[PDB]
RNA sequence: AAACUCCAGUUGACACAAAAUAGACUACGAAAGUGGCUUUAACAUAUCUGAACACACAAUAGCUAAGACCCAAACUGGGAUUAGAUACCCCACUAUGCUUAGCCCUAAACCUCAACAGUUAAAUCAACAAAACUGCUCGCCAGAACACUACGAGCCACAGCUUAAAACUCAAAG
RNA sequence: CUGUUUACCAAAAACAUCACCUCUAGCAUCACCAGUAUUAGAGGCACCGCCUGCCCAGUGACACAUGUUUAACGGCCGCGGUACCCUAACCGUGCAAAGGUAGCAUAAUCACUUGUUCCUUAAAUAGGGACCUGUAUGAAUGGCUCCACGAGGGUUCAGCUGUC
């Protein structure tokens, strides 16, 4: 992009970091509902 | 401006051609035309059979009308000739002598075109 | 505002030819606009406007003369489209000429306001200032504002009816 | 046709040599393009197809005329080798 | 270039057109409810205006036109 | 094969359809597009760039009426082929292609190569393609796929178009 | 949709109707009409929006030379088998002029049935939304949506009350 275009647009911002299954938590506490095997 | 009426008539006898030519020249004048000259190219056989006004024509008298008229007179004169049953075919064109032929310098042979492909080993 | 150029006027090329007053009556109409194309009439119209407005009649490369020449074309395109309503190519030529004139007029206005005023008067051109926001007026908008204007007018007619409450 | 008959595409037979007349007729029709036109006019050739074919034939004529010009230019050098042995 | 990426869009589009065809009447019923909720949402907004502008009723002679109809 | 047999073949009269040759030319137009003849009108801007908050256009196909009917023709019906043949082949015929008046606004709308001003000097230069580049500006892009999608919004468009995501999935895609 | 009807047990969902479409007719001195196919008659259907599929064998009309015609009367398939079951994209065979298309479907419609499920009541054989799917739903005998309207039939909040 040109300098005028690079100015008009500004910083590259950032994709808001998507949370993980743990929701950004080191660990989580759950209650076993069922136990099975998956291939 | 200057025009030319390529007028093919119905290969009639002198009284009728003179009658027909006079009609056409007046109808030009009636629409504001200044008729410059009238030429007789002669009665030839038609290059092909022309069917006009419920008749099959094989011969016809060729005439030319050199005239000046206002640009609006062309459509009116074109329509007028449509209804004359003694005209086999009539076309109005810009006069060919109005255009000045530009001086030509000569045929210049075309050199083979170059640098169409990169000079890399394929 | 509807002054039509006389049709008998001689061509711009044969106007100055000396001694033309002694030619035959036929020759006069062969050298007139009657026997000429529509473009020959535009040369005369441009000549008349240029001598009326432009200070130096012979200066053709001046911003003023260009606006005159461009205004005669705009006139010629508008008449062409009056008969040929679906000539989209000439419709495009008109809208581009008009924008190029506004562009010439914006420059002249900002450089020589003196002659800018002379042009706008002689050619009947009314310079308008371009709108700021070119926004589409769809229904939802065209109704919102129409209401919001009526609401404002109603609130206006409640201060009138509250200064009469101070009484 | 409104034209006169027995004028166009007409060849006279000499000494009853029909084979030679029909041959010259074929040449005339081919040399003017008629034969190839009739064959291409059997089925409609769409404008995209016509342009692809005309471009191909015109690229072909150039190449063919340039190769023919190089063959004719080098034909002189097909003579016997003058330095045979070295 | 191959057309492997065109062929993906080709099938996507084909399936979508067939899907719209199969459900064009279900989709029409849903679209009618949407334009209906859309007109309500429009009126609320216009209503909100004059209520915020102190007026207790719509301006005299005002009717909210049905802009989201055919 | 079915089909036609009010059909074929010479000859004559006869378009509101489409425009051999020229064209081995490379012109016009902003692009779309434009190649039978005639006439009228007519092809913006005496710096450049620039509107996805605007305007005017935009092949083909479609839609709304009103006409035209030679041919070509989706659909459809027969004949054939086939394991089937909702195709490819044959015949027939329609929407449609044409005109007029409005819509619709999409293309591999691609020469996938922006406008303007310049340079062949260097180190040309990943591959291939249509050799490598400079200045300047605008417009666009930032793994794949979900997705020419959903929601929202606008639109004469109601199976439409334009804008256009996310979740789950993958370690590749290209 | 306003309208219309069984004067005296039915006012209605019945009829008409704007609209759409089919049929017939090239013409004057008494209807049509002192009109002339953008007309005028005979009918269907029912504004509008989205549509109106397939069938000309039969019966009628028209052509009566092979035929044409469904917005004419009408019609619009079976028998076996195959993914646990259900169903069959699929397979076999037969039959027809065509094999019921698009839609729509627990109801002005109803075997089972007061289906099932979601709402609704404390309680629903009611009503609404869906799903199942049609003894025998279905496209101008119009099909399906929708604004407005109705002394029409039905359901209902709140209130109201001697209806109780
Ligand atoms: C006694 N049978 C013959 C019958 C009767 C009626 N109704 C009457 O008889 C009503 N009689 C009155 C008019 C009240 C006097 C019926 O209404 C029915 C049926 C048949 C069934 C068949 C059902 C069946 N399944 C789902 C159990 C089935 O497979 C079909 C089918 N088409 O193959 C059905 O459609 C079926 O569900 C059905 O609809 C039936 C009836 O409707
Ligand atoms: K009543
Ligand atoms: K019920
Ligand atoms: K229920
Ligand atoms: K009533
Ligand atoms: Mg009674
Ligand atoms: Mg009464
Ligand atoms: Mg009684
Ligand atoms: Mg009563
Ligand atoms: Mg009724
Ligand atoms: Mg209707
Ligand atoms: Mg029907
Ligand atoms: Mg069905
Ligand atoms: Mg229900
Ligand atoms: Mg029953
Ligand atoms: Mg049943
Ligand atoms: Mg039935
Ligand atoms: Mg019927
Ligand atoms: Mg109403
Ligand atoms: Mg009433
Ligand atoms: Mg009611
Ligand atoms: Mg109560």
């Amino acid at each position: 992009a040109t300098l005028n275009q690079m100015h008009r647009l500004g910083p590259p911002k950032r994709p808001p970091r998507k949370l993980g299954p743990t929701e950004g938590r080191p660990q989580l506490k759950g209650v076993v509902l069922c136990t099975f095997t998956r291939k | 401006p200057r025009y030319e009426l390529a007028l093919i008539l119905k290969a009639m006898q002198r009284p009728e051609t003179a009658a027909t030519l006079k009609r056409t020249i007046e109808a030009l004048m009636d629409r504001g035309a200044i008729v410059r000259d009238l030429e007789n190219l002669g009665e030839r056989a038609l290059p092909y059979r022309i069917s006009a006004h419920s008749q099959q024509h094989n011969r016809g008298g060729y005439f030319l009308v050199d005239f000046y008229a206002p640009t609006a007179a062309v459509e009116s004169m074109v329509e007028h000739l449509s209804r004359d049953i003694d005209v086999i075919r009539g076309n109005i064109v810009k006069h060919p002598l109005t255009q000045e032929l530009k001086e030509c310098e000569g045929i210049v042979p075309v050199p083979l075109a170059e640098k169409l492909y990169s000079t890399k080993k394929r | 505002l509807d002054d039509d150029p006389p049709p008998s006027t001689l061509l711009k090329d044969y106007q100055n030819v000396p001694g033309i007053e002694k030619v035959d009556d036929v020759v006069k109409r062969l050298l007139s606009l009657e026997m000429a194309n529509k473009k020959e009439m535009l040369k005369i119209k441009q000549e008349q406007f240029m001598k009326k407005i432009v200070a130096n009649p012979e200066d053709t490369r001046s911003l003023e003369a260009r606006i005159i020449a461009l205004s005669v074309k705009i006139r010629s395109y508008e008449e062409h489209l009056e008969k040929h309503r679906k000539d989209k190519a000439h419709k495009r030529y008109l809208l581009m000429s008009i924008d190029q004139r506004k562009k010439m007029l914006k420059n002249l206005r900002n450089t020589n306001y003196d002659v800018f005023e002379k042009i706008c008067w002689g050619l009947g051109i009314e310079y308008t200032f371009p709108p700021l926001y070119y926004r589409r007026a769809h229904r939802r908008f065209v109704t919102k504002k129409a209401l919001c204007i009526r609401v404002f007018q109603e609130t206006q007619k409640l201060k009138k009816r509250r200064r009469a409450l101070k009484a | 046709a409104k034209h006169l008959k027995f004028i166009a595409r007409t060849v006279m037979v000499q000494e009853g040599n029909v084979e030679s007349a029909y041959r010259t007729l074929n040449r005339i029709l081919t040399m003017d393009g008629l034969i190839e036109d009739i064959k291409h006019r059997r089925y409609y050739e769409k404008p995209c197809r016509r342009r692809q074919r005309e471009s191909y034939e015109r690229c072909r004529r150039i190449y063919n005329m340039e190769m023919a010009r190089k063959i004719n230019f080098l034909m002189r050098k097909n003579r016997a080798d003058p330095w045979q042995g070295c | 270039k191959n057309v492997l990426k065109i062929r993906r869009r080709k099938m996507n589009h084909h399936k979508y057109r067939k899907l719209v065809k199969k459900t064009r009447f279900l989709r029409r019923k849903v679209q009618e409810g949407r334009l209906r909720r859309k007109q309500i949402k429009f009126e609320k907004d216009l209503r909100r205006i004059w209520l915020k502008a102190g007026l207790k009723e719509a301006p005299e002679g005002w009717q909210t036109p049905k802009i989201y109809l055919r």
